[PDB]
């Protein structure tokens, strides 16, 4: 499987790879010996890696892979592969992203091939690369490509011709036996392939024996850094394996000390029996094992890989704190000084292999840096580093001692930089360290600029320490090499980018060094940095931005004379960047402005001292304004996010200027060329000015006086000129654009109407000015040629109207404040009245599309319900202002009369709106209710009532989508409140209509109770699900009003209702809903209504669970049913006492009964007569208005048991409905416990069906080709188990379980591991004390231990699997024994171990879903059937009252 | 660590099968704790550790899985389990025969895992409830010493020793008297080409013996022994004759033993008995003709030298030093690994000083508390008003402080002389002032 989503010699080889001819590839490959060369990122190899995936793909299915048919490989393919195997280990190591490697596949077969070299080189790889588990962690995902538990059979340990037939182990048969392979005959015949491949070449290779010996230490190794805990590490490892391992590191040839040496290094950095590992090696020893082999690599000419691999196990050691200690007695301290010091004649790499070395075990422990310190070891490197300097100066680069340099500048610059290694600074001024540093600084050309990055760090570091000496630096000509360095220019390495400031810092110090750094323009690199194309990506990927402008700001408040030229060149870059806009790439342009503004943002507006000196607002202003006209930010961007953030700043400083600069250059635009990138400059200049509106919080006078003036004005009045131009020429400006344009235009002018209105010491005609002047001509324009723009101008005046609003303090407080008498005088409704017939006439007239039309009919419904919401008293009786208001009234009647025909989905938002409002002081009770009978008799009130009327018959004529957007609304409480206007609703068939409007009001409720009986004969075969939820509602509804004083009313309802069948999952529901609520009323009340058994519908709502969509509905029904079945009317009034309980504990404050009610609304909901007894003499602290009031084993009686058993002995056939079903007695031995007991022993063997359906899936051993389906259904099979256990006190059905649990767990290995689990399960879900404890002295008792014991004895067997079984089966027998072990009582205590397929996910997440739910929330899953989302149904009003009475 | 005596969860017959079916297996972790909760019962625990001294027994002295494998994991598992509980240790106290069977069970390969095991073990003689401890045949223990030895090994080989000296301390003195005055007839013998590198894993048998001499004490008897080796003849011909010849050839590492085998000698006391609860009283027999006071003194550079590469070495080997010998930098290092090894809980508590007051503020707080807890306190030093510096800086500048204003003009405590101050007159020290040289201190 391949990838899925530089430099100059980095892309060569990378163009060569890819270029290169199949056979020319080994030949280049085995040229890159070494990684000589910058790391490099996994992204850029992408094709050159997705190549080698290929060939080693064609070499795999070629050969075979498993079989490994072709025995002979060609010479040229184990070359090739050789070459990619060993290329691609160097590749990943010297690059980022190392995760990215996804050809691990295709690496693996070669480690179980016939090909000895090929298998080792493929093995490295995987030795590296899990070396780096621990530190990415990314790459396990990498590897898992391969599997990583079939190299344990290459570790089992070679010895000469041992074992000549291998041992196996097969399924079904059961059986172990020896195959010969001695036969020799042919290469096919001579999971368990891969294991006997090794057991083939441990015997037949003999000769090449020594190349198989490092296969299973590289194997071990890989297998060490992936799970340290499942390998074979014994105390006979650490006597044997141990020393056996670095005894050949002593010895053998280089080719098997390397693999050895890898091996040791995983055990030392996975530091597993770490103690004994360094004790093994003889750290502590002069002439240890691994101190007399670090002289054996520095002296002899060992090979490079030898060497390589030795010198990071020496690294890796001087990383243990344990180790370095005694590798310190050893004398390693005093053997780097002497060395480097005295031995001239070592390689600058092994020089540079030795000072590397220091670079960790120095920082490891204190000991040896006290002791390098004390043997002048500082002085040894300053002399050294002179000493290497010097040789190159004037002489091509050697990569060697470039980099033996840049190893002593790094040891340096780290030991300068940590705080407790600071005596490393005590002998710098007499060492040749301020002379090597000179030097480096004067010709940096001749040096790496990661030498010249930790040159600063150690400058810097040591005159932050010490300032004092800083004369002594600038006179060993250390700032004048500096300032000979930044004559050159700026290189592409980030070490260098980010530590320059750091080091301009440290010389700041100085006085006379800033006036030289002012006089030399040194401060420029740090600026031209930002308008640099190839560093942009540097800039970016590191935080440099950042730092610069964390730079910036401190470097001025510390010290304020270069305020001056930074602030010049601040504003000077800000230019130089805006300038390259129009030439550049917009994503790379995007990409410059978003790392010039992460600077800015921490170099211009800081709240720090000095800062006001370089942040000018109108030279930020002018740039940040500029530079938004050019490119297009997006919002998503943190460009957006720090350019906006500093415009806000300036808008905050002068709001008044930027308005006033922006209307400048706003309308200077319009007077240039009408080109569409002019367009998008207004475009962009407008929705910047919107934000700024918008965001703004506090407003200045002059800003709002600058709004109402007539120069402002003048320029706005230019753009609704220059906008409606663009209508003319619809090739330049489509009509989608044009509307989008209009739509800006009108949100602008908008946002200013709305901070006119907001700011205090606003005149009323001063706003009134501006209203007057925008609305009239918004009003000019929908009378023009050009009607296209209609909706959107109307959409405009709609959110112009709605500016003028009250501030919205009391609770729906919308009349207009001032613009009421403007809007009245102008005739707003008049002319509304007039667009409504001029439209439609052009429907007459057939010249406008008949769903244009209606868009039109929503425009202008939108605009009157917005007018008509700001008239006060509008619909109102009051003889003073009845004049024009009147008029208005039947204005808003003509309107709909007219357009009654044409509304849709769309306008009948609109129309509810203005129902609503006609009807306000009904509908949000204003009126003294008394007076609202009296007003009846009205104009206003009797206009109002044909308007309601109109809404009706608009509602009648609509379908099922379009009501659906008003079904419940509060308007119907009032309309149908009238028994007329009910009847006709109810004989157009929308039942859901009126059954929120019943639940709402007592009044319409009344009218409700009339149907009850006739509809009752419509309930069996009904199919209309909204028919029968009215029905079952009203049923209830009534049954508690019945409760206060009523009762009389639920007896006369007298019945037969007798469901049809239906395939219809909707009407199934609503059946069983109807069902539930005759049944549970039965149990509290008198109801004549007789229907026939509640299993024979609720087996339907089984049958059907499978097969429909959405199923937790008819899941939460039918348990529901189940429930009200089985619960008597004693255990459903102690389920709601026990509700209340919870609330008495906490002996809060709680105020009102409204707060009681309608927290507690599922509780009242499931008997209000038990919840009314409750609260009658357990009274609470409920203060009502009035003080407060003084306050203060589940055996149930009369419980129908028969649907218990009839549940338990069902067995469906269906998968799914089993779930279910068993799902359903889990909450039921959960609810009420005692059913159990209702169970004669002769039912006990129908539990077996529980015990066989839970053992078919183990939890623990993942199986292939499982089913979700069949995962829960072992789950909750076996949970209906555990639940008996531990809700439940019965001794003899608890031992009827145990017993046949005990007889099946020795059957076989899957059922061992299932019921030892399960047993185990019992124990660790612990109910309650009491029932652990019965469980507890049960399993004992059973004997349950020795069954298990036993079972796991004989299932013993040599199988690879064993010692997976066995992790598995000893972790409940340990818990099992444990509680066993410790007494009684802290035995509780004790813890564990101390759309097809859019479909099939959507069935498969419900089965994770269903739970057992607490009765709490399951009592309020039955409220939210009948009460449906409504926080306040009318009896919970008319209980509160009796409550407090 | 105490007696369990709980219900035998498990019948007693499958735990044989358990315990070879645990033995036969890898990754046995989680299997060891099984056995040590079937354990819990006093019968189980029993029959378990017996089963696996059984199994160590009939696999090396009697002779699928090999016999190698199955004795260092029956190892594993006797020595996981004493450790865990330790009521396990005092089963063998029970039986004593299943010593004498890990005893008897103990080859060149086996004596690592062997010694570990018996360390743990020795845990039973500790309350002294051994029974019959004259037929343990710990003479096969005492010849353990003929083995090769790790120092780890060497460690619990100590710890058997130590948990068992006031039981065969006279035994013991006669092998390791004795081995180790042979010992000392071969280096003498071997003069002319002896080097302490090449005669290493001798002179370290000869360390660890003289070690372990030192550990129990010599008897009233062992006296006339004692001065026998601590006045050998080779002592004399290494320090005056090959000794200056090794300091120019061998390094500093190959030297030492023979320089901690020669202190030993010289710090080998006489004890009695345990007298107390538990501790032995300890009497400090002297020489005469010997030359250990001369050369410890005409080495003391070489000595020191040893100290500083090693300073644990004023815990062991060179703990009867007479700190005389010692230079001021390894005197100080010991001085500070003896106080801090008293694990105390060290409080941090805050301390309100004015700069100009720092000698008064500070005497008011401290003297209301008591040594031992003015001594372990985290003093957090807190100057008023002035907060610019960290917790270190405001530590020293309060010890700075005080420093200067206890030899105050107007506190009178001391008069200078020159340089150094001594208290003024008894005459000018107040009273009541007297109480500030005790806070000084």
């Amino acid at each position: 499987g391949p990838m899925k989503i530089p430099g100059k010699q980095i892309s060569n080889t990378i163009k060569q790879l890819s270029n290169l001819p199949e056979e020319e590839l080994p030949t280049y490959l085995n040229n890159i010996y070494e990684w000589r060369c910058a790391k490099t990122d996994l992204l850029y190899w992408v094709d050159v890696l997705d190549r080698f995936d290929e060939i080693l793909k064609a070499v795999v299915t070629e050969y075979g892979l498993g079989q490994f048919q072709n025995k002979p490989m060609k010479e040229s393919d184990k070359e090739m592969v050789y070459a990619i195997l060993k290329f691609q280990k160097l590749l990943v190591e010297n690059s980022s992203n190392k995760s990215m490697f996804s050809s691990f596949d295709v690496v693996e077969p070669f480690i179980y091939s016939f090909e000895l070299d090929l298998a080792i080189e493929a093995l490295y790889l995987v030795s590296f690369f899990a070396s780096k588990i621990h530190i990415q962690r990314s790459i396990k995902t990498s590897m898992a490509l391969m599997k990583m538990e079939t190299l344990k059979t290459l570790i089992e340990r070679v010895k000469e011709k041992p074992q000549s037939m291998y041992t196996y182990y097969d399924e079904t048969t059961n059986n172990c036996k020896r195959v010969s392979i001695k036969k020799a005959v042919k290469k096919g015949i001579y999971q368990e392939i891969r294991r006997f491949i090794h057991a083939i070449r441990l015997h037949e290779m003999a000769e090449q024996h020594e190349k198989l010996k490092i296969i299973r230490m590289l194997a071990f190794s890989a297998l060490v850094y992936y799970n340290y805990t499942d390998l074979p590490i014994d105390s006979e490892f650490i006597s044997r394996d141990l020393p056996e391992t670095l005894a050949i590191i002593n010895t053998e040839s280089y080719q098997m000390r390397e693999a050895a040496v890898t091996m040791i290094d995983a055990i030392f950095r996975m530091r597993i029996r770490h103690s004994a590992v360094i004790a093994a090696m003889n750290a502590q020893s002069h002439e240890g094992m691994i101190m007399n082999l670090l002289k054996k690599v520095v002296n002899e000419d060992v090979p490079e890989h030898f060497a390589i691999v030795f010198f990071n196990f020496l690294s890796s050691c001087f990383a243990s704190g344990p180790c370095v200690s005694a590798l310190f007695s050893a004398g390693i301290v005093q053997y780097v000084c002497n060395t480097l010091r005295d031995q001239p004649d070592i390689s600058y790499r092994k020089r540079m292999r030795l000072v590397m070395g220091a670079n960790t075990f120095l920082f490891t422990l204190p000991a040896p840096f006290t002791w390098f310190i004390s043997e002048n070891g500082i002085r040894i490197l300053s002399k050294e580093l002179l000493l290497a300097v010097d040789v190159a100066l004037g002489n091509i680069k050697d990569h060697d001692l470039l980099m033996y340099i840049n190893s002593i500048m790094k040891i340096i610059s780290q030991l300068f930089k940590n705080a407790g290694t600071a005596e490393a600074m005590r002998g710098f001024l007499e060492g040749e360290f301020p002379r090597a540093i000179s030097l480096i600084l004067f010709h940096s050309e001749e040096f790496t600029p990661s030498i010249l990055a930790y040159l600063f760090s150690a400058v810097g570091d040591y005159i932050h320490n010490e300032p004092s000496n800083l004369p002594f630096i600038i006179e060993a000509g250390i700032f004048d090499g500096f300032v000979m360095c930044m004559k050159k220019e700026l290189p592409e390495s980030p070490d260098f980018l980010l530590e320059l400031p750091n080091l301009i810092e440290a010389f700041f110090l100085n006085s006379e060094l800033i006036k030289k750094i002012d006089e030399e323009n040194i401060l420029d690199r740090i600026f031209e940095s930002f308008e640099i194309v190839n560093l942009s990506n540097i800039i970016l990927m590191y935080d440099i931005g950042r730092a610069y402008g964390i730079f910036l700001e401190n470097l001025v408040r510390h010290y304020p004379i270069i305020s001056l030229t930074v602030k010049e060149k601040i504003y000077n870059t800000m230019k130089n960047l805006e300038s390259m806009i129009p030439n550049t790439d917009p994503e790379l342009m995007r990409l410059l402005l978003g790392n010039l503004f992460r600077m800015m943002h921490r170099a211009v507006y800081r709240k720090t001292t000095n800062n006001q000196l370089i942040t000018d607002k109108g030279l930020l202003n002018n740039r940040i304004i500029s530079m938004l006209m050019l490119i297009e930010i997006p919002t998503e961007t943190e460009l957006y996010t720090d350019v906006m953030n500093i415009l806000m700043e300036v808008f905050d400083e002068d709001q008044t200027y930027v308005i006033s600069y922006i209307a400048k250059v706003i309308d200077r635009v319009m007077k240039n060329k009408v080109t569409l990138e002019n367009i998008e400059k207004i475009k962009r200049i407008l929705l910047i000015v919107n934000y700024l509106i918008f965001k703004n919080e506090e407003t200045c006078e002059e800003f709002i006086k600058h709004c109402t003036s007539k120069g402002f004005l003048q320029i706005v009045k230019r753009i609704s000129q220059y906008f409606d131009n663009l209508k003319k020429d619809t090739a330049l400006v489509s009509v989608a654009k044009n509307e989008s344009l209009t739509n800006l235009y009108y949100s602008f002018t908008m946002g200013i109407l709305k901070t006119v209105y907001r700011y205090s010491k606003t005149n009323a005609k001063e706003y009134l000015k501006i209203f007057g002047l925008l609305v009239e001509d918004l009003l000019s324009k929908t009378e023009q040629i050009d009607h296209l723009y209609y909706t959107q101008r109307m959409h405009g005046l709609k959110n112009y109207i709605m500016v003028d609003k009250s501030p919205q303090q009391y609770p729906q407080k919308n009349e207009f404040v001032v613009t009421q008498e403007y809007l009245m005088g102008i005739n707003l409704s008049e002319t509304l009245m007039e667009h409504a017939k001029n439209s439609v006439s052009m429907l007459k007239d057939e010249k406008i599309t008949m769903d244009a039309h209606k868009k039109v009919v929503s425009s202008i419904l939108e605009v009157l319900s917005i007018y008509v919401r700001g008239i006060k008293n509008l619909f109102v009786p009051v003889k003073e202002p009845k004049k024009k208001v009147c008029e208005i009234e039947e204005h808003v009647l003509i309107i709909v009369e007219l357009l009654m025909d044409y509304i849709d989905k769309s306008s009948i938002e609109h129309l509810l709106n203005i129902v609503k409002t006609a009807f306000f002081v009904t509908l949000r009770k204003q009126i003294t209710k008394e007076m609202d009978r009296e007003n009846e008799g009205s104009a206003e009130y009797k206009r109002r009532n044909i308007l309601g009327s109109f809404f009706i018959s608009v509602f009648l004529n609509l379908p099922k989508e379009e009501t659906e957007a008003v079904l419940k609304s509060d308007i119907f409480t009032i309309l149908v409140k009238n028994k007329k206007t009910f009847k006709q609703v109810y004989n157009k068939n929308c039942f859901g209509l009126l059954q929120y409007a019943a639940i709402k009001e007592s009044r319409v409720f009344s009218h409700l109770v009339s149907f009850i009986p006739k509809m009752t004969k419509q309930v069996g075969a009904s199919t209309d699900p909204a028919f029968l939820k009215l029905y079952a509602v009203g049923l209830v509804f009534v049954a508690m009003r019945d409760t206060l004083k009523k009762t009389t009313v639920l007896s006369r309802f007298i019945g037969n209702i007798v469901f049809a069948e239906s395939t219809c999952p909707a009407v199934v529901e609503a059946q069983g809903i109807v069902i539930l609520a005759i049944v549970k009323l039965k149990i509290e009340y008198n109801l004549a209504i007789t229907i026939e058994d509640p299993i024979i519908h609720l087996n339907r709502i089984y049958a059907i669970v499978e097969t429909a969509e959405q199923k937790e509905g008819l899941v939460i029904l039918a348990n529901l049913l189940i429930r009200r079945v089985i619960e008597s009317k004693e255990a459903a009034k102690e389920a709601v006492d026990t509700i209340i309980k919870n609330k008495h504990l906490g002996k809060s404050r709680m105020y009102t009964v409204h707060t009681v009610c309608s927290n507690l609304r599922n509780a009242l909901f499931y008997s209000i007569s038990s919840f009314l007894e409750y609260l009658s003499s357990n009274f609470e602290c409920i203060s009502a208005g009035w003080e407060e009031i003084r306050h203060k084993i589940k055996i149930y009686s009369g419980l129908n048991a028969e649907l218990f058993r009839t549940l338990f002995v069902h067995r469906a056939t269906g998968k799914m409905e089993q779930i279910v079903r068993i799902h359903s007695l889990c909450l039921l031995v959960v609810s009420f416990p005692q059913l159990i007991s209702t169970l004669v022993p002769e039912d006990y063997s129908f539990f077996m069906y529980f015990l066989e359906n839970h053992a078919a899936y183990s939890k623990s051993l993942k199986p292939s080709a499982f089913q979700q389906e069949d995962k829960t259904l072992a789950y909750w099979s076996g949970h209906f188990i555990m639940l008996i256990f531990n809700h439940t006190t019965y001794v003899e059905v608890k031992k009827y379980i145990l017993e046949k649990v005990l007889e099946l767990l020795p059957t076989s290995i899957n059922a061992t591991v299932i019921f030892s689990e399960l047993i185990q399960e019992i124990l660790t879900m612990r109910f309650s004390k009491n029932t652990f404890d019965e469980n507890t002295a049960l399993v004992k008792e059973m004997n349950c231990l020795e069954v298990m014991i036993r079972s796991t004895m004989q299932i013993d067997n040599r199988r690879k699997d064993y010692g997976s079984i066995m992790e598995i089966l000893t972790k409940p027998m340990e818990y099992i024994t444990r509680i066993l072990a410790v007494d009684e009582k802290e035995a509780f205590y004790e813890e564990v171990t101390q759309q097809s397929s859019s479909e099939q996910s959507e069935k498969n997440e419900f089965l994770k879903s269903l739970c057992i739910l607490p009765i709490s929330k399951l009592i309020g899953k039955e409220m939210e059937i009948f009460n449906a989302d409504e926080r306040m149904p009318f009896v919970q009003k008319i209980l509160e009252g009796s409550i407090i009475s | 660590i105490a007696e369990r005596e709980a219900a035998a969860s498990v019948p007693i017959d499958i735990v044989f099968g358990l315990i070879h079916m645990v033995l036969q297996c890898g990754n046995r972790r989680n299997l060891y704790r099984i056995i040590h909760n079937i354990s819990a019962n006093k019968e189980v625990r029993i029959f378990s550790v017996e089963t696996l001294v059984n199994s160590i027994y009939q696999a090396v002295v009697e002779g699928v899985i090999a016999p190698e494998v199955i004795t260092k994991r029956g190892f594993e598992a006797l020595t996981y389990l004493c450790t865990k509980s330790s009521d396990f240790t005092t089963v063998f106290s029970y039986n004593t025969e299943l010593i004498n069977k890990i005893l008897q069970a103990t080859n060149k390969r086996t004596i690592s895992e062997s010694v570990k095991l018996l360390s743990t073990v020795g845990d039973c003689f500790n309350n002294d409830k051994v029974a019959e401890p004259e037929n343990i045949e710990v003479r096969k223990y005492i010849g353990f010493l003929e083995y090769d030895m790790t120092d780890d090994t060497f460690k619990h080989f100590c710890e058997f020793i130590k948990k068992t000296d006031r039981f065969y301390r006279p035994m013991y003195l006669l092998y390791l008297m004795g081995g180790s005055k042979k010992s000392l007839e071969e280096c003498l013998d071997k003069k002319a080409e002896f080097n302490s590198h090449t005669h290493h894993k001798g002179i370290i048998k000869l360390v660890r013996m003289l070690s372990l001499v030192n550990i129990m004490g010599i008897t009233e008897t062992y006296l006339d022994s004692l001065m026998e080796l601590r006045e050998m003849p080779f002592w004399e011909y290494y320090f005056n004759i090959i000794l200056p010849k090794e300091k120019e050839s061998l390094y500093a590492s190959s030297i030492l033993p023979l320089f901690k085998a020669f202190v030993i000698v010289h710090t080998i006391q006489m004890y009695i008995g345990r007298n107390e609860n538990i501790n032995e009283f300890s009497e400090i027999p002297n020489s005469d003709s010997s030359i250990y006071y001369s050369v410890v003194e005409k080495e003391k550079d070489l000595i020191n030298t040893f100290i500083q590469a090693d300073p644990d070495l004023l815990f062991h080997a060179f703990a009867g030093l007479q700190k005389k010998i010692l230079d001021f930098d390894n005197k100080r290092i010991y001085f500070y690994k003896k106080i801090r090894e008293d694990v105390q809980l060290r409080p941090t508590i805050s301390l309100m000083v004015q700069r100009g007051a720092v000698f008064e503020d500070t005497f008011h707080q401290l003297m209301r508390l008591n040594g031992e807890q003015v001594r372990n306190a985290k003093f957090n030093i807190k100057f008023a008003g002035e907060e610019g510096v960290d917790a270190g800086g405001l530590t020293r500048e309060w010890y700075s402080e005080l420093s200067k204003e206890m030899f105050n003009a107007n506190y009178a405590l001391f008069t200078p002389i020159g340089s150094s101050y001594q208290p003024n007159h008894i005459s000018h020290i107040n009273p009541e002032h007297l109480v500030y040289f005790k806070f000084i201190g």
